[PDB]
């Protein structure tokens, strides 16, 4: 018993049987029919069989002689597992290795208390946590080896004057690694950890108050700044959190639903035994199956083993909550309030109350046959593999997400720092854009901001490729250094305009996540996309790869470098566009190559531009874009052979492979000049099959546009920052729209895109592949 | 790997991938299909203030994953933030 | 009769141990014992039966009885739906003075259906009211060794409730390892299967477990599975009340009802194959032997539809191989020329029996019910009663 | 009706679509194939088959049953 209740407690190494788990299940109840199939495969076990393991080495720190007291009237008061991130559950073949230490022992009036913490780790690697909370009830007056340890409620301080950086810097625990840093409109995060020595149940002895200092970034994704470091004697409180409590405010990345939903109120039986569990746990406290230590105990008799009740609930809740998977469960605890016996029926209570990480928050309470209360705790269990999509440019329309605006602080935190920063940059709140689609939009180069923001717009280049240069040609070429206004315009309306369509679209949405995360509904596993415009909002949103600013920049810079590639008429229009395509109508026939041998055709012969660009739905959408005066053409061929249902799969195939050629050419060298002779101002129709876009005027996502990306990838590798991008959030959960592939760092994946991009950064990457070598 | 050459590595491909991603045409195709059928999503959730992409989905998932929907009891559901707002938010009423 | 013909079968033996107390208490008691002592002799059964086996007190006061999913399990059941079996004979055998040897020589045959089997061939080595006890131990050991030998093998496991309430609004009920079908072929929910099993893997894969009838077939696997199986069909339904009355008979939908049954483990699967050696040996670790020669009777192969007289080796080999493994063509087996029938099997009105005349109406042959005394206005069939009418009365023919 | 005049004949001109003048949708053997049996616990129905004949090759099946075994059924002759 010379055991230090400070130091660490080892386990032992313990290997899995699929017998000891069935075993296991049956003495409590687990039938969740996933845990066991066929024996001689990895099968997957229970959370909750941890207890297994650790309980040999979880009861080591509470026999030392230091920590003294009766083991009869000693209370289990509460007990939770937390299966850390990333880990999966464990399985038969899983070896582990447990480890043990009491965080924490309190000397209370009634009593004393433990509450230790156990990991788990299979090949080094933690696995699972787990807390315990015992009760040596009595009374105790050993301070001298008492002691108490805790995480706080990690503080959020918002700093907006400068006299509040002083009183910090005022301050001997608050030091950083540079001084120098800009304390305003920042924001900072407190993760700090507190241990402290008692000499009564009051008057501390010692206190430390450690932990990080995190800083907000314009993503939001927090860094390492300072330490804390708060050390002292005869205390009466903990002051490094009151400096926190009223200045500060706290984190709590729990959020309580709008309206509780109840699940369930179910109802288990107790064994009419304890002694199954006790051989399974290796818990051979008579107190449960033995009759003269209960009545020593001044109890009811042989209860069953609390941990037996946390087991049946957490698998009476797996099926529910989870219908039935497991890996869900990430985390669950309990609170033993009073005890039960054997062949007892219960009404197990279940409620969907919170949201944590973008994973679900229950609580439960177990009513006896009279109704009392016994157990109650609560569940963090994962969601279903989820799945958010970011749309493209076309959904735009007024009032959009302004009805949020009102409501999500996440929201207009968002808006603003946005428009703001426009306003501030390019003299445009697009607040006043959205409410109400003017046609037109004046800018003024007033005084000094005028001209800042005037340059701002003469400052960016249309960078084209063009003979290899990176043709260095301006982008707005009506303003000059003698302007002092501009004006775009739009007969419809701006939102109409993908110069500022683009950037409200990825707000809105940005804006709806940030919301969702206040709320905690996105997980980390969670995968992401966006559709020719969402991939933005995605990267942000989900990875925070940079700014709203930078974001938006670009965003801006994209929708305009769209528009320049295109002569236009008076106010804005050209011959280009793009249009939607069904197969499905054309023919139930009119394959994937239909679309290939109809269009390429129309491509040579008229020598215009029209070319598949999105590939939505196979056999059943497929948009394309390029010149009107062609792409109407093919909308013509194809409204006139669904009339005749001329399936081009039936001319493959009743037709030689290259025949066709020559009929498909008449064809369409005849439908071409049949529906070319339209005049400058295209109009565009749905016929048979295919669906104008109108709104849409530029046919990008085509070959047409290749030119336009030097300007771009150079600009992109301004904004952006190697450092605010984190790989953690990619690997598989991006999708590309380029690379339909998940994201992933490898050369099949490199070679993937650059075959058929055919760039050279792929390729020296590859060549110099090997730096992957340190 | 060495994490920071990676980051580096990431941040290039990331670039030229955004880069490149106006030209080349949009494999929606695989997409639709890879995250549906390959990672067996339950929820796909269209952030946008239209919902398409959930008439994008329902679309190819019934059209080709529905034998496949059915062998292994997939409550697939589709919503959009425009209307789904308490199948999003968990937050109905009886 | 089998298994999957009722839920509450085991009320069928309230009447024989509260009815015929007086002449069927021995017998019981002689197969609990026999059944309590196999649960220990054996190394681990002590641990399916979670509530135990005794059964006698089960009966006296149903309170001690548990519920379905302890009571409706295979290795708790089987065994008692043999002995119901045993029972319906050994009361005949006994209102008529024969001795199972009597019995017997006035049959042409016997048969069984996925698991009754045994207890025919039971019989067709009876001789006396004392050489029986013997050949009762014989079978109702089978029992309790398939009934465990599979229950391990695949047990039940709680189902997702996402699909259990959806069930119910679906016109049905809890899944379970095994569904019928009606109004539908074999070929159809053959390629149905085919479809299912292409997107799925083995040992989630089904297949066809009874060929019922020609329409009415049922199918096994993992309630997961048949659930899928429900829905790809749901695609293909015709709400019976949707009155195609004004559409032409090609041009109209596949309408048919089909459900779950009562069961809990899923017979005639290749799921349970690996347990099939197991009982050989358990089996040879007792006495239990069947032979030819002591069979008087011929029985059927549920599969093959052949005499078992007439076989390689083994019989019980062959057995359990039909009851596990190979599905049932009740007709293939119901080839034989009779002109009645008479289920001592479990359900009765809701038994085999019922869905066998379905078959054999225009054939000239008559079934009965030989497990309970009631009627059936149009007489389509018969009782207990109908047997031993010493009048006329009894000799009924249908046509 | 035969259950409640259980003497009185009954003739059952059974016929299907194909039949020339009114046209019914059902298939002519089905319901037959279905409810032959129910018929004939009541022997006050004289049965009678058309929609389609024109020669005694043409339905004597029908007069000898020989017809439902083909869909695996006991044979039923027809009355008429």
């Amino acid at each position: 018993l010379d055991f230090d209740p400070r130091d660490v407690i080892k386990g032992k190494d313990f290997e899995i049987t699929a017998k000891e788990v069935y075993d296991f299940t049956h003495a409590v109840g687990n039938n969740c029919e996933d845990f066991v199939s066929r024996p001689d495969r990895t099968m997957l076990a229970p959370m909750d069989f941890a207890i297994v393991v650790g309980w040999r080495a979880i009861i080591k720190a509470i026999f030392p002689n230091t920590v003294d007291g009766d083991l009869l009237k000693l209370v289990h008061l509460s007990n939770g597992y937390k299966m850390i991130p990333g880990a999966k559950p464990l399985q038969v073949g899983d070896v582990v290795s447990t480890t043990a230490v009491i965080e924490s022992v309190v000397n209370q009036p009634t009593g004393k208390i433990v509450d230790v913490v156990g990991t788990l780790s299979r090949n080094g690697k933690p696995v699972m946590e787990v807390t315990s909370s015992f009760f040596y009830r009595g009374n105790y007056t050993d301070f001298e080896n008492t002691f108490q340890k805790t995480v706080e409620p990690v503080y959020q301080m918002h700093i907006k004057t400068s006299k509040d950086i002083a009183v910090l810097r005022s301050k001997e625990w608050f030091q950083l690694d540079d001084e120098d840093f800009d304390l305003l409109n920042k924001t900072l995060t407190f993760e700090t950890e507190t241990e402290v020595t008692f000499k009564n149940a009051n008057i501390f002895s010692s206190v430390k108050c450690f932990g990080p200092i995190k800083v907000e970034l314009p993503t939001k994704e927090t860094v390492e700044i300072g330490i804390v470091d708060y050390e002292a004697g005869a205390s009466h409180g903990n002051p490094v959190v009151d400096f926190l409590k009223r200045n500060g405010s706290t984190l709590e990345q729990k959020v309580n639903l709008e309206n509780p939903i109840p699940i369930a109120v179910l109802d288990s039986y107790t064994p009419s035994t304890n002694e199954p569990y006790a051989r399974v746990s290796g818990d051979l406290n008579p107190i449960h199956v033995s009759r003269h230590f209960a009545s020593y105990a001044n109890l009811p008799g042989t209860i069953t083993h609390g941990m037996f009740s946390s087991a049946s609930v957490r698998a009476l809740i797996e099926n529910w909550a989870a219908d039935s998977v497991s890996s869900r469960v990430r985390g669950y605890t309990c609170q033993f309030v009073d005890m039960v016996l054997p062949n007892t029926a219960l009404k197990t209570s279940i409620q969907h109350v919170g949201m944590i990480n973008g994973r679900k928050l229950i609580k439960f309470e177990t009513r006896n046959e009279d109704d009392v209360v016994v157990l109650t705790g609560e569940a963090e269990i994962e969601q279903p593999v989820t799945t958010f999509v970011f749309t493209g440019q076309g959904s735009q329309e007024q009032g959009m997400g302004m009805d949020l605006y009102k409501t999500s602080k996440a929201a207009q935190d968002v808006w603003n720092r946005a428009d703001n920063h426009f306003k501030d940059t390019y003299g445009f709140s697009i607040l006043d854009i959205v409410i109400n689609n003017p046609v037109n939009l004046t800018i003024h180069f007033g005084g000094e901001k005028g001209k800042r923001i005037r340059e701002n717009y003469s400052a960016m280049i249309f960078e084209t490729i063009v003979d290899g240069k990176l043709k260095t040609e301006k982008i707005f070429k009506e303003i000059n250094e003698h302007s002092t206004s501009y004006t775009f315009r739009s007969e419809k309306g701006l939102l109409s305009a993908t110069q500022f369509t683009q950037p409200a679209l990825t707000l809105m949405e940005k804006a709806a996540f940030e919301d969702l995360k206040s709320k905690g509904l996105i997980p980390a596993d969670a995968t992401f996309a966006g559709h020719s415009l969402g991939e933005y909002a995605a990267l942000a949103s989900l990875a925070d790869v940079m700014s709203i600013e930078s974001l938006v920049e670009v965003v801006f810079y994209r929708g305009m470098t769209m528009q320049v590639a295109v002569p236009r008429d008076e106010l804005g229009r050209s011959n280009y566009g793009m249009i939607a395509i069904n197969p499905g109508r054309v023919a139930a026939s009119f394959s994937q190559e239909a679309l290939q041998y109809v269009v390429e055709r129309v491509g040579k012969r008229t020598g215009w531009l029209v070319e598949i660009v999105n590939y939505n739905v196979e056999n059943q959408q497929y948009v394309a874009a390029g010149d009107l005066r062609a792409l109407d053409t093919v909308t013509n061929v194809l409204n006139f052979i669904k009339l005749q249902k001329i399936d081009i799969i039936e001319l493959q195939k009743s037709l030689s492979l290259e025949e066709v050629e020559g009929h498909l050419f008449e064809i369409i060298d005849e439908a071409s000049k049949k529906s070319a002779v339209k005049p400058r101002p295209l109009k565009l129709e749905r016929g048979f099959a295919c669906i104008p876009l109108v709104g849409i005027s530029v046919p990008f996502h085509s070959t047409y546009l290749m030119n336009g990306v030097k300007p771009f990838k150079s600009f992109l590798k301004k904004n952006i920052i190697k450092e605010n991008v984190k790989v953690a959030r990619l690997a598989g959960k991006y999708i590309p729209n380029l690379t339909a592939k998940p994201f992933q760092v490898t050369k099949e994946y490199f070679q993937d895109v650059y075959d058929l991009t055919g760039s050279e950064p792929i390729k020296e990457i590859i060549d110099n592949w090997e730096k992957y070598e340190q | 790997m060495k994490p920071e050459v990676e980051q580096e590595l990431a941040h290039i491909l990331l670039t030229e991938l955004l880069a490149y991603q106006f030209a080349s045409p949009v494999r929606w195709i695989e997409t639709q299909d890879v995250f549906l059928k390959d990672f067996n999503t339950e929820r796909v959730v269209e952030i946008g203030p239209s919902p398409t992409l959930a008439g994008m989905a329902q679309r190819t998932l019934k059209n080709k994953y529905e034998s496949y929907d059915a062998a292994l009891s997939l409550h697939r559901e589709i919503l959009c933030y425009s209307k789904d707002a308490k199948e999003i938010y968990y937050t109905p009423d009886p | 009769g089998g298994q999957g013909n009722t839920d509450d079968y085991f009320e069928e033996l309230r009447d024989l141990y509260q009815t015929y107390h007086v002449l069927v208490g021995d017998l019981i008691k002689f197969s609990a014992e026999t059944l309590s002592e196999l649960i220990r002799t054996t190394l681990d059964a002590e641990k399916v039966f979670t509530q135990g086996l005794n059964i006698l007190e089960w009966l006296e006061n149903p309170s001690n009885t548990p519920d379905k999913d302890y009571l409706l399990s295979i290795p708790i059941s089987c065994p008692l739906i043999g002995v119901i079996q045993l029972a319906h004979y050994v009361v005949t055998a006994k209102l008529l003075g024969f001795t199972p040897g009597e019995l017997r020589s006035y049959l042409k045959g016997a048969t069984g259906h996925s698991q009754g089997l045994v207890t025919a061939v039971a019989i067709a080595e009876t001789d006396s009211w004392e050489s029986f006890f013997v050949s009762v131990r014989k079978a109702i050991t089978v029992l309790f060794f398939i009934g465990v030998r599979c229950y391990e093998a695949y047990p039940n496991t709680s189902l997702p409730p996402s699909i259990l309430e959806d069930s119910l609004e679906n016109n049905e009920g809890v899944p379970s390892p095994m569904l019928s079908i009606s109004n539908l072929t074999q070929e159809q929910v053959q390629d149905y299967v085919n479809k299912t099993n292409s997107h799925l893997p083995a040992g989630k894969q089904v297949e066809i477990s009874l060929v019922n009838g020609a329409k009415n077939l049922v199918v096994s696997g993992p309630p997961q599975s048949l659930y899928g199986l429900n829905l790809t069909l749901r695609k293909a339904k015709a709400p019976s009340g949707l009155d195609q009355s004004r559409i032409p008979f090609s041009e109209r939908k596949l309408k048919f009802s089909n459900r779950f049954l009562p069961v809990a483990s899923p017979f005639h699967s290749h799921l349970l194959v690996p347990a099939s050696d197991l009982i050989n040996k358990d089996l040879v670790k007792n006495n239990v032997s069947f032979n030819a020669k002591d069979i008087q009777i011929p029985v059927y192969d549920t599969f093959d539809g052949s005499d078992l007289r007439v076989l390689s080796g083994s019989i019980s080999e062959r057995i359990v191989d039909c009851i596990i493994r190979l599905p049932v063509k009740w007709e293939t087996t119901t080839q034989f020329k009779a002109t009645h029938i008479l289920d001592f099997g479990p359900g009765g009105a809701s038994g085999l029996g019922v869905l066998t005349h379905r078959n054999k109406d225009g054939t000239g042959v008559r079934v009965i019910v030989a497990g309970t005394l009631d009627i059936n206005p149009d007489d389509d069939y018969g009782f207990k009663q109908e047997i031993f009418d010493v009048t006329s009365n009894g000799l009924k023919k249908n046509p | 009706i035969a259950k409640a005049h259980p003497n009185f004949p009954i003739a059952l001109q059974w016929t299907g679509g194909r039949g020339g003048g009114h046209h019914s949708f059902e298939d002519a053997h089905t319901p037959m194939l279905q409810m032959y049996s129910k018929i004939r616990r009541h022997p006050n129905i004289m049965l009678i088959f058309g929609s389609g004949f024109g020669s005694a090759d043409d339905t004597y099946p029908y007069l000898t049953g020989e017809w439902s075994t083909k869909f695996d059924y006991p044979p039923m002759p027809f009355d008429g």
